């Protein structure tokens, strides 16, 4: 459809009256949940031939709301507690979702500062609350809902990083969350969208290969070492997530525009033996107190598991 | 411009048609290298903040000794 103009309208007539009641301070749950309902796919073709401005006032205003939760610091009063943390979260759904919506999207419809923001509510909410009650080493529905939105919201924001550039001021952090969960241990389709986070934010920038490695090294003692549900990843022939991790590394970058080719991939087997020759010369002397040895023995079963598949080469390798 | 270069040459007397016809193709070449303009911002994809519109000066003098001495 070349503009199917029949819900463009519809969606257009409640942020014009949105605005107007709200510009002439919170905007409450039912009404930004459906607009978010509505923006998964009624805006992600028809958001264009849209009002500018508007859109970075209402992403202005929708800032302003997450900055009343952003780091929020927290029988009866619990209810308020959780609607509040639900209404933001369905804020930051908006966020992630409107600013993705476009196939092309054009400069200055948006700030950092947003994005920012739902960077640190994402942090301080998810570490105070998702963690402890799914693992008890830290330590109704509404738990399983703000999970969903949370797998949603960092997925999109996965593919907006792909999309375009970010400041080192961002990166840092972004990945600091896309490798933490990985020490968890309900949390495997978060895996999977951290695995694509960390596709973005590897193979758009060349300059923090050192410092993901660094932070892969430092808390690989953290590993849930559980028989239950260690190997959660389909090819029966299930594997454990953090060596497909390192597999998909392996492959990530390529960098595909001549001899670019040869120097990328040449600077792909120089990385994967500066991992493993860290990697291992960390495991091989026996550390007080404990050890990395266990997970040298499962990484590599995993690795010659998964030796010769069409989808996961460089085992080999 | 290129309107009126037209008309004058379908008024008239080659040589000054074919003046118009040239200048017109350097106007296009100028429409070339004014197209990767907005693909030239969009690579960068530049971070843009709440102070925007506040340095709002069309002087394209001042601004340039303004990225000059960030840069420096």
């Amino acid at each position: 459809m070349m503009d199917s103009s029949t819900f463009k309208r519809f969606t257009a007539s409640i942020e014009n009256i949105l605005d107007n009641l709200e510009d002439m301070l919170l905007l409450g749950k039912h009404q930004l949940n459906e607009l978010g309902s509505e923006s998964a796919k009624i805006k992600a073709m028809g958001i264009m031939d849209k009002l500018s401005t508007d859109k970075t006032v209402k992403v202005l205003n929708i800032l302003e709301k997450n900055i009343q939760d952003g780091s929020k610091l927290s029988e009866r009063l619990w209810r308020d507690l959780i609607m509040e943390r639900v209404t933001k979260s369905a804020d930051a759904c908006l966020t992630t979702i409107n600013i993705m919506t476009s196939p092309n999207m054009p400069k200055a419809v948006y700030i950092e500062d947003v994005i920012e923001r739902v960077i640190q509510y994402t942090k301080f909410h998810l570490q105070n609350t998702l963690y402890p009650q799914y693992d008890p080493v830290y330590r109704q529905r509404v738990i399983v809902m703000l999970y969903n939105k949370v797998c949603d919201i960092v997925s999109s924001l996965s593919e907006l990083l792909e999309i375009q550039l970010l400041t080192d001021t961002t990166i840092l952090q972004v990945s600091s969350m896309g490798i933490t969960p990985f020490f968890v241990e309900n949390v495997s389709e978060l895996q999977l969208c951290a695995i694509k986070l960390v596709t973005a934010v590897f193979s758009r920038y060349e300059k923090h290969r050192q410092l993901i490695l660094e932070e892969i090294f430092t808390s690989l003692a953290r590993l849930p070492t559980s028989k239950r549900s260690l190997r959660n990843f389909r090819l029966p022939m299930y594997i454990q997530m953090v060596t497909a991790l390192v597999l998909q590394l392996i492959q990530c970058v390529v960098h595909l525009p001549d001899v670019v080719i040869t120097n990328s991939y040449e600077t792909a087997m120089r990385t994967a033996q500066n991992f493993l020759s860290i990697f291992l010369k960390k495991c091989g002397s026996k550390q007080g107190e404990e050890d990395y040895r266990p997970l040298f023995e499962n990484f590599v079963q995993d690795l010659l598991s998964t030796v010769n598949k069409p989808e996961w080469p460089a085992a080999e390798l | 411009k290129r309107e009126t270069s037209g008309e004058k040459s379908r008024q008239l007397i080659n040589h000054d048609t074919k003046e118009l016809e040239k200048m017109t193709n350097r106007q296009g070449m100028l429409l070339k290298k004014k197209e990767e303009c907005m693909k030239k911002i969009r690579e960068l994809g530049s971070l843009p903040q709440e102070a925007f519109e506040k340095y709002q000066t069309l002087s394209l003098k001042q601004l340039f000794r303004k990225l000059e001495q960030c840069n420096t």
